């Protein structure tokens, strides 16, 4: 029964995020972390406001704070911890609504995935061989193939080494 | 090997410090009104405060490192969390807390 | 050739549309006028309705004063600023000894503004507000939808400005009044508003059962607040801000008539105003007589259409309270010093409050300035979406049985689309005049030189529906009139004196918006056809060339003019001129230059262009054209001939064939600007700028285009063309192993800047109307701070129509380009001449009807016949009257012919035979006469650019009109390679070139599995995904050579993994039989 | 096939004191056909001391022979006082459509 | 991040003071022009380091994954990389190993070590002379394997 | 559709379990040495393409027609999964 708490434990890569430019806006920051605070703050708080014997009534309303402040990272289902505070906004991206929830990157990577020779192009139509055959224009195929596309080129004159290939592609 | 059974469920705070291997408490200077980078306490890169000249005694081989001020051949330069994992250590020690315990009365309200 | 049918004209097409959109700017905005004049009304209200912010300590709201744009118009434009207005307000304050200090104004800030044009402009981006409606003010009652127990539902004085009180008639408490968020026993409130036991019962009206609460005058006022928010009444009624409704209708007049009598300005002011008028006739409505129970039932008597100048005006007062108790905190803190009517009130509560919405307020969809109309209906569509409650995508609690269609023909009911449908349409041309301020009025005839309009509320005489007359009485002796929303057969009135109180279409056309009554046999068709056309219009494209329909309707008169794309002109004439870019000026008001637009960006790509026309001296009342423009008729597409019947399916589902021909005279083509934005921040590390001396990587490729960064005008680019080269000292990545073992090898030593450039995006070829370059510190230079330069070069495409791009009619017929032809094929006319463009049915012809092809028969009557025709809607233009156009028609073509040279050939003939045996020609003359008819309305003969046998059938032909609409290709398309690669998602989406994608998200997953495509479906969330080594594993893999492609190891999930681990979890990624247990990834 | 002008740097650009504008123009000088004298001439080249206010066509080019121009009227521009159009026009004999490919 | 009172003290002050010279003028001032506002050293660039920094931007952190972008382990650079290394390991085929070691060492391709010329001397008996030539007497060798055969590609990576 | 894809599907004990012998079949065919597969004349399949001709380097192709010679069997036929390699060598 290790569910009381003593260690929440979060990571720190996903965030360090920095500066995006173009069209009309750049500046750059992550969330999670900024919720994440909200705890280390209060549990650091805690210790030094304690220590220098915080009596009674004090003590208790704070601590309870990092139980508030933990079910921070964890599910934000209660009263809310808008940003821009007062703010009267915006979810803190606390594993709700996103992260583990639905559609936001559970129900997005299991299937939500991306192939990596995709695209995509129109539609046509018109008497060919039928079946087996299909559209595909000169160019826009290319690159789908361009792997192999060096690698038939090598030993086949076209090229020697694949090392130029795409130096004849640009 | 190869995969197999897909095991799960708790792990005990006891356990919590596992993964945790070390790392964590302090504050989270989210950078510095300079050097963007760092802070020597939040997304801090593990044993990387500015130039702690340490850590990579860790580390078996593969290449060199310790080059005092700056950065040495951390992961900071490259294989910096290389999307991996890494855990936090939290200094929690404080009261108590709850993990949710959920929506459905468990890991208490029942028991 | 001005083919004049539609038969008698009255009204003027409202002049001239463009209303909402002022309507708000003036009408609601004092500002140009006197300081005294203008009610309240949007800002002079909240001034007002804003009491002076208290705490002596009192300050004061005194006068306005705007106008004076600190920057002019087009200068924005070069750079960005809305083309805002800043405005003041004198505040004196108020206190203790000597209280006054009137400050100038208070210097205060700025506020955005709307062009002439029907529009608005910011940050450089000519956007558009778009209206919203509700459920208007006034009272309800609403039909109990639970069980038929008929109680209440009291009004708001709009959204963000009050709460919504409900009277209930249920059970375990005979009425349980429901405050905005709340309820409870009515009869506990009324108590404690005087009237409570013998003043209010006997008098008027489950009752006081509960009458041991119908004591003292204060026994709920504290008993009433234990329930509500936490365990109020200064508002909710008492006093005027809250529980307001006002204007001077609904607001105000709404129980002036429907109530009984006996206004406030309010309800419940503790001195009640309407809670008794309410339930005084609830009481005598529910079982009485008085019924008139009519639920909104969306009917537009109740519904309100808001002109923008409330829309933002409102949150005007939400805002200039932003700033009441952002200033409190003033007049507590900061000594006297720093103390004073111009110490508080600061332009950084207020401006926010308001930039924070023209920019990103949703509604402001970004203008669609496309062609010159789309845009107008913007400033028109109309939705009760946005932030007022009605709302969101796909229904709540209910949205389908509802926005449904109505009772008001004051809309088109052919413009939404499917998805968000409904909730988005247009008002209609007659419609909202004098009083559109307050739910929609439209213009009714009344047999002579008078007019009405009181709304479209007006149910009450019945009204004639335009149909049959003479001189102001027809004979049908059955007037197709209207009551309500039935259609009875008639009972004329009698008297020619007046209609029936109202009662005349006026005109057809009144029934439909603008984006509507510009179709052909716009009579003839399924609606959702047209619909499916009434949008397609919204997207057209300046083919340049343009050409205005052969059919159509003079409403182009307007179409154009109302909506500014040509231009215009001024009392005297003549002109002299130089044309090339200007023009020459008038005689009047003396001379008077004249600029343009030197093709321009739009806000997607039409690039609005504008050549013109003159020579001399003339004034009427035109001036040099417009973009997708000719004299005056707004012409759109591009009329080329056409014909029915299929070819080589080459036309299959739906697709359309065109002839190269239709590339030789460059008939369909176009063009695009896409600015490009291109920056150079500087950190500290590494300082980004644009010499044109780029690094590692020199060529003549670029010295010669380039140059000194900025690469002169008229220059040619293709794909990853460098469009401003650039550096940045940077370093990432510092030196490489064996990579040194070449810096030298062939000695080009290192480099210290890393490439970064801009090169040109996936693909676009194009030319330069120009560059454009800024920089920090400078007067007009609004860049973001910390930053200097924001290069920004325009490119522009001459378009063109490869093979995809989609054409689509004016009826509803979406195109898709199959394979067009090299001349040699084609439908040979006998006289040479081939069908530029075909269409075969089926798809919608037969499918999802329509009528249009009377835009083809009545169509060659102008290849051939020479007139070009004006076709009003359900009026004119009928099965008849091509006959009798269709007539001296084939007379002239047969005419040459027989006496040019021919007249009756085998095939021409033969063909003929079938005409008969088919169960068409009659066997009469020679092969004249049978010749003919086949014209009328099927089409002469025709035979083939293919065998060149003759096509045995009557086929059909006949010049009509081509759209093209903007869903192109070179710009709808995608494609790629590794290419992205993105990382934190690990999943491709990345690239300083690049930018693709492409989901295989759920769905198209199962399908796959659905067979064994095991290491196919796999092979997608493992190499080609986020097998991340796997990924150069591939790469390598094929790169290299013969091999299947590393296993897996997926990633996104080693993610939630930890992504778990996160909270108090584990993952054994356990192996086998139990005991290996395996944890693979750590480390490899 | 291929055109100049001088004051002009490209295709979608303007002129002044001519209200045509070089598309248009171009989209005028496209169905402008010639006649070569002679099998030798590959393609030649075309010039016009376009001046000051006039009408402006055809056959007010170069007066050079060995190629006449069928095409007389054919309202090429329109300048009126913006005098300058001195141009360098290239014809080309082939066999087809050709466009943005082949450029002269 | 970390806020000491040299600059929320500060912005407050451009702040107020741009709210200062707002009221009295009517347009939102420059930042130049705030310079005289403030004083000693207070010029334009120091006026804009501070309000680049923070008082609360920092971006609302997540609306719309809101942002993409990307090239940290690049895909098809780490399988550029294998290539230049193999493809050197063939154009080093045609080397003498009192040329390519001499090279590897040197430059530091062997493992890391970009031993000097003397430790090359060293090991490798002969004084720098016949070395020094060896040295030259590859690039040319090198270099002139090249021009007759591509590979001066990979340098762009 | 496929070269003789009728004479498959059925001539097995189900769909898949074809399809996946082929694609074995292939690698280890054509990408375990060009010159492996069973046909001998030119019974082997060509590209006559251009002006040239050659084996269609999809070898995929080649076992789908390969398993039209008697030769080859397919089932739990000798454990050593790298045995399968003890031609590595007699095919070098
Ligand atoms: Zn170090």
């Amino acid at each position: 029964p290790e569910w009381m708490i003593l260690e929440a434990v979060p990571v720190l890569p996903p965030d360090l995020r920095p500066m995006v430019q173009v069209d009309g806006g750049r500046f750059a920051t992550s969330d999670l972390n900024d919720l994440y605070r909200r705890l280390i703050n209060r549990n650091n708080r805690l210790k030094k406001l304690l220590a220098q014997g915080a009596p009674e009534i004090i003590i208790r309303n704070e601590k309870r704070m990092l139980q508030e402040a933990v079910d921070a990272v964890i599910d934000n289902g209660r009263r809310g911890s808008p940003v821009t505070n007062p703010g009267s906004e915006r979810p803190l991206r606390s594993l709700t609504d996103i992260l583990s929830g639905k559609q936001g990157r559970f129900r997005q990577n299991l299937l939500g995935k991306r192939v990596d020779y995709s695209g995509r192009s129109v539609i046509v139509v018109g008497p060919q061989l039928k079946l087996h055959q299909c559209g595909l224009p000169k160019r826009m195929a290319l690159e789908l193939f361009k792997p192999f596309l060096l690698k038939k080129m090598e030993e086949k004159a076209f090229a020697p080494n694949v090392k130029a290939a795409r130096r004849m592609l640009e | 090997k190869e995969v197999r059974k897909v095991r799960i469920a708790l792990a005990s705070p006891e356990k919590i410090r596992s993964w945790s291997y070390g790392e964590v408490e302090k504050p989270e200077t989210i950078n510095y009104r300079t050097l963007k980078p760092e802070r020597d306490g939040l997304f801090d890169e593990r044993i990387f405060g500015p130039i702690k000249d340490y850590e990579c005694a860790c580390g078996k081989y593969k290449r060199q490192r310790f080059e005092g001020k700056v950065c040495e051949r951390c992961g900071v330069e490259v294989t910096r969390s290389i999307v991996r994992r890494y855990r936090m250590g939290h200094i929690e020690l404080a009261t108590p807390a709850a993990h949710i315990w959920f929506v459905k009365d468990v890991p208490s309200k029942i028991g | 050739e001005i083919k004049r049918f539609g038969r008698i004209r009255e009204v003027i097409p409202l002049p001239p549309l463009t209303e909402i959109q002022v309507e708000s700017y003036k009408k609601a905005l004092q500002a140009d006028v006197p300081p005294e004049k203008r009610e309240n009304v949007g800002i002079q209200a909240a001034f007002k309705e804003t009491f002076p912010i208290e705490e002596g300590l009192v300050l004061d709201f005194l006068e306005y004063r705007i106008g004076d744009p600190p920057f002019s118009q087009d200068e924005c434009r070069e750079k960005d600023l809305t083309y805002q207005a800043p405005l003041y307000a004198r505040l004196q304050l108020i206190h203790k000894d000597t209280g006054l200090i009137k400050e100038d104004e208070v210097f205060l800030g700025h506020l955005p503004l709307m062009t002439e044009d029907g529009s608005f402009i910011i940050n450089g981006a000519d956007r558009v507000i778009v209206s919203q409606i509700h459920r208007s003010p006034g009272v309800y009652f609403t039909p109990d939808p639970a069980r038929p127990g008929r109680y209440i539902a009291s009004i708001i004085p709009l959204p963000k400005r009050g709460p919504w009180i409900d009277l209930e008639v249920e059970a375990s408490g005979v009425v349980t009044m429901k405050v905005n968020k709340r309820k409870f026993p009515l009869v506990l409130l009324l108590r404690v508003l005087g009237y409570d036991q013998e003043t209010l019962v006997r008098e008027l009206s489950g009752l006081l059962d509960e009458a041991v609460l119908a004591m003292r005058p204060e026994e709920a006022m504290v008993r009433l607040f234990t329930l509500l928010r936490p365990g109020l009444a200064y508002l909710f009624g008492l006093l005027a801000d809250p529980k307001r409704y006002d204007l001077g209708e609904a607001g105000r007049y709404k129980a002036e008539e429907k109530l009984g009598v006996g206004l406030s300005g309010r309800t419940l002011v503790f001195k009640d105003e309407v809670f008794l008028p309410t339930l005084r006739y609830l009481f005598a409505l529910t079982a009485g007589v008085p019924g008139h129970e009519v639920d909104d039932i969306d009917h537009l008597g109740n519904r309100r259409i808001r002109t923008v100048g409330e829309l933002m005006a409102d949150q005007f007062r939400v805002g200039l309270a932003r700033l009441a108790r952002g200033v409190r905190e003033r007049m507590v803190m900061g000594s006297p010093d720093t103390l004073t009517p111009a110490k508080l009130v600061n332009s950084r509560p207020l401006e926010a409050a308001l930039r924070e919405f023209f920019s990103r307020s949703q509604l402001s969809q970004f203008k669609d300035e496309t062609n010159p109309l789309s845009s107008l209906r913007h400033k028109r569509r109309i939705s009760a979406l946005g932030p007022g409650g009605l709302t969101r995508e796909r229904a709540g609690f209910d949205v389908r049985d509802v926005h449904r269609t109505h009772y008001g023909r004051i809309c088109p009911v052919e413009t939404p689309e499917g998805a968000n449908i409904g909730l988005i349409t247009s008002l209609a041309a007659y419609a909202r005049v004098d009083a559109l301020g307050f739910i929609r009025t439209p213009y009714r005839r009344v047999k002579n030189g008078v007019v009405t309009e009181e709304v479209v509320y007006m149910t009450a005489s019945e009204e004639d529906r335009y149909t049959i007359a003479q001189a102001n009485t027809p004979l049908e002796g059955d007037r197709i009139a209207t009551d309500r929303v039935v259609a009875r057969r008639r009972g004329e009135p009698v008297i020619v004196a007046p209609e029936e109180v109202e009662f005349m279409d006026v005109s057809p056309k009144q029934v439909f918006s603008l984006n509507t009554n510009l179709i052909p046999f716009l009579e003839h068709d399924d609606a959702n056809r047209a619909l499916m056309g009434s949008n397609m219009q919204t997207q057209a494209v300046p083919l340049i060339r343009a050409q205005a329909p052969v059919v159509m309707t003079g409403l182009e008169e307007r179409v154009v003019r109302d909506s500014l794309a040509a231009l215009y002109a001024e009392e005297d004439g003549e002109v002299v001129k130089v044309d090339g870019t200007r023009i020459a000026v008038r005689y009047e008001d003396g001379r008077l230059v004249h600029p343009l637009r030197r093709y321009a960006r739009s806000n997607q790509g039409t690039a609005f262009d504008q050549r013109p026309r003159v020579r001399v001296g003339q004034r009427v009342d035109l001036l040099a054209d417009g973009p997708a423009s000719e004299e005056g008729f707004l012409a759109l597409g591009q009329n080329v001939l056409v014909a029915i019947m299929p070819f080589d399916g080459y036309n299959f589902e739906d697709a359309i064939v065109i002839s190269e021909e239709l590339l030789k005279r460059d008939f369909y083509t176009s063009i695009h600007i896409e600015r490009y934005e291109i920056e150079a921040r500087d950190t500290k590390l590494g300082p980004e700028r644009i010499t044109r001396d780029i690094p590692h990587l020199s060529e003549a490729a670029l010295r010669d285009l380039d140059e000194e960064g900025i690469v002169r005008i008229g220059a040619e680019v293709k794909p990853g063309d460098i469009l401003v080269g650039r550096t940045s000292f940077k370093g990432e990545q510092e030196p490489s192993p064996e990579e040194r073992l070449l810096r030298s090898i062939f000695g080009e030593k290192a480099r210290d800047v890393k490439d970064t450039s801009l090169r040109v995006p996936p693909g676009e070829g194009g030319i330069v109307v120009g560059r454009l370059r800024l920089r920090r510190g400078d007067p007009g230079v609004e860049l973001k701070p910390g930053v200097r330069e924001v290069v920004r070069v325009f490119v522009a495409q001459k378009r063109k129509l490869q093979v995809g791009d989609k054409l689509a009619n004016r009826h509803g017929n979406k195109g898709v380009v199959a394979k067009i032809l090299p001349v040699e094929d084609m439908p040979h006319l006998p006289d040479g001449t081939p069908v530029d463009v075909i269409l075969n049915p089926l798809g919608v012809p037969s499918r999802m009807n329509l009528g249009q092809i009377l835009e083809t028969h009545l169509g060659l009557a102008g290849y051939f016949l020479g007139q070009r025709y004006i076709s009003p809607v359900f009026d004119g233009a009928t099965e008849p009257e091509i006959k009798e156009l269709l007539a001296e028609a084939f007379n002239l073509y047969f005419g040459k012919r027989q006496g040019e040279g021919f007249g009756v050939d085998k095939r021409e003939k033969e063909v003929l035979a079938r005409a008969e045996k088919l169960g068409l020609v009659s066997p009469g003359k020679s092969p004249e006469e049978q010749l003919k008819e086949l014209f009328d309305l099927g089409k002469v003969v025709l035979y083939d650019g293919r065998t060149g046998e003759p096509f045995e059938g009557p086929i059909v032909v006949g010049q009509m009109f081509i759209m093209k609409l903007y869903h192109m290709v070179e710009d709808k398309m995608h494609a790629r390679s590794t290419g992205p690669y993105s990382l934190i998602t690990q999943q491709p989406l990345g690239g300083k070139a690049q930018f693709g994608g492409q989901r295989f998200g759920e769905m198209e997953v199962w399908a796959l599995e659905a067979y064994g495509a095991a290491h196919t479906l796999q092979e997608m969330l493992t190499i080609k995904s986020d097998d991340i080594e796997g990924r150069n594993a591939a790469y390598q893999a094929i790169i290299k050579g013969e091999d299947v492609p590393e296993p897996s190891v997926p990633e996104s999930f080693r993610v939630l993994v930890k992504e778990l681990q996160a909270l108090a979890l584990d993952v054994q990624t356990l192996d086998e039989k139990d005991n290996p247990v395996d944890i693979f990834e750590g480390l490899a | 096939t291929s055109v100049y002008i001088e004051d002009v740097l490209h295709e979608f650009s303007t002129i002044p004191g001519v209200k045509e504008d070089v598309v248009e123009i171009i989209l005028n000088l496209k169905e402008l056909v010639v006649r070569f004298l002679d099998p030798k001439m590959a393609s030649t080249t075309l010039i016009l001391r376009a001046e000051g206010p006039k009408e402006v066509r055809a056959g007010d080019f170069t007066p050079s022979a060995d190629v006449e121009i069928m095409n007389p009227d054919l309202h090429i521009a329109t300048l009126e006082e913006g005098g300058k159009l001195y141009m360098e026009v290239r014809v080309d004999r082939g066999v087809g459509y050709v466009p943005a490919e082949r450029h002269g | 991040i970390r806020i000491p009172v040299h600059m929320v003290e500060t912005i407050n002050k451009l702040s107020r003071t741009a709210r200062q010279l707002q009221q009295e003028l009517g347009r939102e001032p420059s930042y130049e022009e705030i310079a005289e506002a403030m004083g000693p050293g207070w010029d334009a660039k120091r006026v804009e380091e501070t309000l680049k920094i923070a008082q609360e931007p920092v971006s609302l952190e997540t609306p719309i994954d809101f942002i993409p972008d990307e090239n940290l382990p690049s895909p098809v650079e780490a399988a550029a990389q294998s290539l230049l290394s193999e493809e050197l390991e063939k154009a080093l085929s045609k080397l003498s190993e009192r040329e390519a070691m001499v090279l590897k060492l040197r430059k530091g391709l062997i493992d890391g070590r970009e031993h000097t010329l003397e430790e090359v001397g060293a090991y490798f008996g002969v004084t720098r002379e016949r070395i020094r030539q060896i040295e030259n007497k590859a690039l040319r060798k090198l270099k002139y394997h090249e021009s007759r055969t591509r590979k001066l590609r990979d340098f762009l990576e | 559709a496929e070269p003789g894809i009728d004479k498959l599907f059925g001539m097995v004990d189900s769909k898949y379990r074809l399809t996946v012998v082929v694609a074995k079949r292939a690698q280890q065919l054509l990408r375990h040495r060009f010159k492996n597969t069973v046909l001998e004349p030119e019974e082997r399949p060509k590209m006559r393409t251009l002006e040239g001709l050659y084996d269609d380097p999809n070898a995929v192709t080649w076992a789908m027609k390969e398993l039209l010679t008697g030769r080859l069997f397919f089932g739990e036929n000798l454990v050593p999964e790298d045995r399968l390699q003890k031609e590595m060598e007699r095919l070098y």
